[PDB]
């Protein structure tokens, strides 16, 4: 029951460090669209309507 | 608009607080109310109803209300007590922003918005929710993890053991705080930096009881570091007690060793997967931990076969020194 | 008696990292779709569909 | 974070004082100093505690910030009319380093039913606190020391606001009695040539189940006398200079009453440049030496953080 314990520990590790790589890189891809966000909002006149 | 009759004033509040909604609560509607508040003063139909305006909207009322235990209308099931006042009784006169912390009830909710999560006004309710617990584990910002450190370190320092007056009941609470501590150890799988420094300047201070399994299984989950930096602060002085105190305290000894020799082989063992980063190759810095490692089971090892002629060959010792070496 | 309750904390520990191990699976089932819906979505709304909308 | 690392060893360490220190300068004031704020500052009781560095701290959102906190603290009064308000006051040209941040004033100034009399006084400072701005990021503000005037009810009351906006904790600063010796040394290494008050020392008894003081006075003209016989090397005051000078004021004590003071605790130290006790209570009465006892109470107030 150790040994299986201990595997578990491992898989708990790896699932871990792939979801912190995983949202590593969903919060460089909302930079990403923050940047595309605040670049597709270029208006003139639209602050008379 | 049937608040200008003063007698169905009551009557009219209880329909109103079941029927709003977010688009329901208005800033005029704050504006009357507060106004009606300072013609007829404090009622408690009227202070329930700005309330739930609080608990829906609370950016449109600069009046802030106190929060104490009060049941605010008719509830607590009094079906029979309402029907038997019915009679004659009372009848003649893409989002970019942030999610807020305090609607996350269960597990799905957080599933659905992670992206966007944002911070709470302390650090000491971290520690209290499991939901939260998730989150540290895959952010690595640092002003997150500073102001958790500047938080920790004071808790344990004002509200430790021998800084009060010798209170059981604050020692209970102690002993409470401690168990909380060691399942976020085990569930991050990293010890926290306020924790290191805290055995930094207890280890002196220590002598061997009053609470002596919440201490061991403190040193038990410390992360990895150079040999030369532990031993002045931590194997000099756990020599100094492991010689000297009783069988029970150095078999407690080596049970945590074992357990600090599986998390520090557990983070040496995935080092090299995550790493592609460096061009140089790894064989000094695998060959730096290669020496960090032997000989801190070489030094367990002279603490195993120097407490060997202290007790003349006790098998209860010699159990947990080959269970050491299952590790 | 020290490692008959050692397997007794065992067996209690053999409930919590299974439990651990279904919370970080189901961190990891809920970060991948996500991710999905994240990668689907990286092209926004047109600069021409927000003049004509307003 | 390697820095923060740094300062680790440090403290695990048992050295964090150095034997041999500066005599402090004369602190000059400048133009830029203000007179009439110096002035208010003096003659008042203080009580210290020390703060971990602030979050999203800005120089122009002091006037949210003054709105938030007279709407708080009259709903703690309602929850157990106010004509309170608070003013966030700044000054200017304190800080003799150039990297420490902006010291400011919190108040609080009743209104006029009829100055307004001032009920609490709180300080955020950071004099010659080096130590400590390379160990925190640049969206930190570093200001370690507080210094409070007023009941500890209403402390309390702000305190909560402080822990539930910037992510913060107070803690009680405390002195221990052989850091009053070395700050007893340095205020007979001063210089003056004007008036002057009595150094004053108390010592308690420990071993008696009720409390024993001595009350006892030294001229600071025989101070003067006793401290260049025993300070014989000039700019430094050494570990070997301070530990003569208290045995030579125990020997003196020895030979009349035949009672060792060295066994008791001091607990109270005042001179001609301030008074001081353990538990954080401090008067300051000069303004010549302001900032060099300052930056001695901010060398203490990273030490219990760190």
């Amino acid at each position: 029951l150790e040994e299986k314990l201990l595997d578990i520990r491992k898989k708990r590790l790896q699932l871990k460090q792939a979801s912190e790589s995983k949202l590593l890189e969903i919060q460089t891809e909302k930079n990403k669209q923050k940047i595309d966000l605040d670049s597709m909002e270029n208006s003139e006149r639209i602050k008379i309507i | 608009a049937s608040l200008q009759d003063d007698a169905l004033c009551p009557y009219v509040c209880h329909l109103l607080y079941l029927l709003t909604k977010k688009e329901n609560v208005k800033p005029f509607r704050v504006r009357k109310l507060l106004d009606l508040q300072a013609k007829m003063g404090m009622q408690p139909h009227l202070q329930a109803l700005l309330s739930l305006y609080k608990f829906f909207a609370p950016a449109l009322i600069s009046v802030s209300l106190p929060v104490r235990k009060k049941i605010y209308f008719k509830n607590s099931e009094n079906l029979w007590k309402t029907a038997l006042l019915a009679v004659k009784q009372r009848n003649r006169g893409n989002r970019s922003g942030s999610f807020p912390l305090e609607q996350l009830q269960s597990f799905p909710q957080l599933l659905q918005n992670i992206h966007c999560l944002e911070l709470p006004s302390q650090m000491g309710s971290v520690l209290n929710n499991s939901l939260l617990l998730h989150y540290i584990n895959c952010v690595r910002d640092e002003p997150v993890l500073l102001r958790f450190y500047y938080w920790l370190s004071q808790t344990l320092q004002e509200e430790c053991i021998w800084y009060k007056v010798n209170n059981y009941e604050h020692g209970k609470e102690f002993t409470n705080f401690l168990d909380t501590i060691i399942r976020a150890e085990c569930f991050l799988q990293e010890g926290f930096y306020s924790c290191e420094a805290f055995l930094y300047k207890s280890l002196p201070l220590w002598d061997g009881l009053c609470c002596r399994s919440q201490f061991l299984q403190l040193v038990s989950w410390i992360p990895f570091s150079s040999f030369s930096e532990v031993k002045p602060l931590l194997f000099d002085h756990l020599a100094q007690l492991f010689f000297t105190s009783t069988i029970y305290f150095k078999c407690s000894v080596l049970q945590s060793l074992k357990e600090l020799l599986q998390n520090w082989l557990l983070w040496l063992s995935m080092d090299i997967h995550m790493k592609p980063v460096t061009n140089s190759p790894l064989e000094t810095t695998l060959g730096g931990s290669m020496n960090s490692v032997s000989k801190l089971i070489h030094y367990v090892g002279w603490l195993s076969t120097t407490a060997m002629r202290l007790e003349s060959n006790n098998t209860f010792l010699l159990h947990f020194i080959l269970d050491f070496y299952e590790k | 008696s020290t490692k008959e309750s050692k397997n007794e904390k065992l067996k209690e520990d053999l409930e919590r990292e299974q439990r651990w191990l279904d919370e970080q699976q189901q961190i990891m089932e809920s970060l991948n779709v996500l991710h999905s819906e994240l990668k689907n979505k990286v092209e926004t709304f047109s600069e021409s569909r927000i003049f004509n909308e307003l | 974070l390697q820095k923060r690392l740094e300062s680790v060893r440090k403290q695990s360490s048992f050295i964090l004082t150095p034997p041999r220190r500066k005599i402090p300068q004369c602190s000059q004031l400048q133009e830029d100093v203000d007179p009439q704020k110096v002035a208010f500052l003096l003659h008042k009781q203080w009580t210290l505690y020390s703060l971990t560095p602030l979050y999203k701290f800005s120089y122009s959102n002091l006037k949210e910030y003054s709105r938030l906190l007279n709407a708080f603290i009259v709903a703690e009064k309602q929850k157990g009319d106010f004509n309170i308000k608070v003013i966030f006051s700044t000054l200017l040209g304190m800080k003799g380093t150039q990297r420490d941040p902006e010291a400011f004033l919190v108040q609080i100034v009743s209104k006029s039913q009829l100055e307004g009399k001032v009920l609490w006084t709180g300080w955020f400072c950071c004099v010659f606190g080096d130590s400590l701005l390379e160990t925190v990021s640049e969206d930190f503000t570093c200001l370690p020391l507080f210094l409070a005037n007023g009941a500890e009810s209403n402390t309390a009351i702000i305190g909560t606001w402080f822990q539930k906006t910037f992510d913060c904790y107070f803690s009680p600063l405390a002195i221990n009695a052989f850091n009053l010796s070395w700050m007893a040394a340095m205020w007979t290494a001063c210089k003056m040539d004007h008036y002057v008050a009595t150094t004053e020392f108390l010592w308690s008894v420990p071993c008696s189940p009720q409390s024993l003081d001595i009350s006892f006075a030294i001229h600071p003209e025989d101070a003067k006398a006793l401290w260049d016989s025993v300070h014989k090397t000039p700019g430094e005051v050494t570990q070997e200079e301070v530990d003569l000078f208290m045995d030579c004021l125990y020997s003196h004590f020895h030979r009349h009453f035949k009672i060792h003071l060295s066994a008791t605790r001091l607990v109270r130290v005042s001179t001609s440049v301030a008074s001081a006790h353990t538990d954080g209570k401090i008067k300051i009465l000069c303004h010549k030496y302001l900032i060099g006892v300052l930056a001695y109470l901010t060398e203490l107030a990273i030490f219990q953080i760190e």
